[PDB]
């Protein structure tokens, strides 16, 4: 059982298969029941190879009940919240379940902000180190780090740093 | 000169090192760069030596200060190092380079087999520097022939007249 909210529901919610990644990017059930399965959910899952080698998936996206629920629609909405809130609930064929896991706020929330910074910023660090070799990649993230400096860089300074 | 390779190679480290500095080099930069400068080829001298002389003596140098540009510019984009550049055995600056002697191609002493040095660096070699202001002439005959414009005049008359100098 995913107890979820209106939007979600609407965009996100789809039956039956799934031809391209796009697909599966914007079905909320492969996007539960995959990291049901592997505890992780990366772009790899999106893969035909992937979703093919394991028919769990599929097994585990026809178990799934989608319900609304009237609180999280409204908290989705509401300004002193804007939630987005998905609950789940496994249950076993002998009757008995897990508890219900309700995460109201993702990582990227205002409400999370003390630990999604951690994550942006590692995931900064990453990207970085895609396009410049270490030593750059450490100026720019020294740089970008402190509030005080930053903000008296000139705009042209700052884009030299960013330059091939 | 013993070892066979031009002394252009000091222009290459040099250069390097002061560029380097000017380029706003830190310590692993500046280290990283001087790395280059030594495991990087180093001339022979062999177009400083008749039958094959030519004038490559004149330009080597300018070509050596070039490349420290060029090396302490690899450095500053960020280029990882080569810290035993001189001690690495066999593949090193020492082995390779400096431990055979070309005029018999006999083997140093392993003692032998390193820089040495009498002193440390400061600006003594600056305050030190020979320019040549006077006669076109072989420094080590720089004095000899400044004594003989003074002993000219006295010998000026008497030229049939000398027996022994």
């Amino acid at each position: 059982v995913i107890t979820t909210h209106e939007s979600a529901i609407r965009i996100i919610s789809k039956v039956g298969p799934l031809a391209n990644p796009a697909d599966r990017d914007h079905c909320l059930q492969y996007m539960t029941a995959v990291p049901l399965i592997f505890g992780d959910l990366v772009a790899e899952h999106y893969e035909d190879a992937f979703h093919a080698a394991h028919p769990l998936i599929d097994r585990l996206r026809e178990k799934m009940e989608i319900v609304e629920e009237p609180r999280y629609s409204r908290e989705y909405l509401e300004a002193d919240k804007r939630s987005i809130a998905n609950a789940v609930e496994v249950f076993f064929d002998d009757g008995s379940s897990t508890g219900q896991v309700a995460v109201e706020y993702p990582l990227g929330h205002r409400r999370r902000r003390a630990e999604g910074i951690p994550l942006l910023q590692e995931k900064f660090k990453a990207n970085l180190a895609t396009r410049f070799p270490p030593q750059r990649c450490q100026r720019i993230f020294d740089l970008c780090s402190h509030q005080a400096s930053l903000e008296a860089t000139p705009v042209n300074r700052f884009m030299d740093l960013l330059a091939i | 000169n013993r070892v066979g390779l031009d002394h252009v190679l000091l222009v290459k480290v040099a250069s390097t090192a002061v560029c380097a500095k000017l380029m706003g080099a830190d310590r692993e930069q500046l280290l990283a760069a001087l790395s280059h400068a030594f495991v990087d080829g180093q001339a022979l001298r062999t177009y400083r030596h008749a039958p094959n002389a030519g004038s490559r003596k004149s330009w080597a140098a300018g070509d050596a200060t070039s490349r420290g540009v060029r090396l302490a510019d690899i450095a500053l984009r960020g280029e990882m190092g080569i810290p035993g550049v001189l001690s690495a055995p066999q593949w090193g600056f020492y082995d390779v380079l400096f431990s055979h002697t070309s005029k018999d191609l006999a083997t140093k002493p392993e003692d032998k087999r390193r820089f040495s040095f009498p002193q440390g660096y400061g600006s003594y070699v600056m305050e030190n520097v020979l320019f040549k202001i006077s006669f076109p002439a072989e420094f080590h005959a720089q004095t000899a022939a400044e004594a003989a414009v003074r002993l000219h005049p006295l010998v000026k008359d008497r030229l049939q007249r000398i027996s022994r100098i």
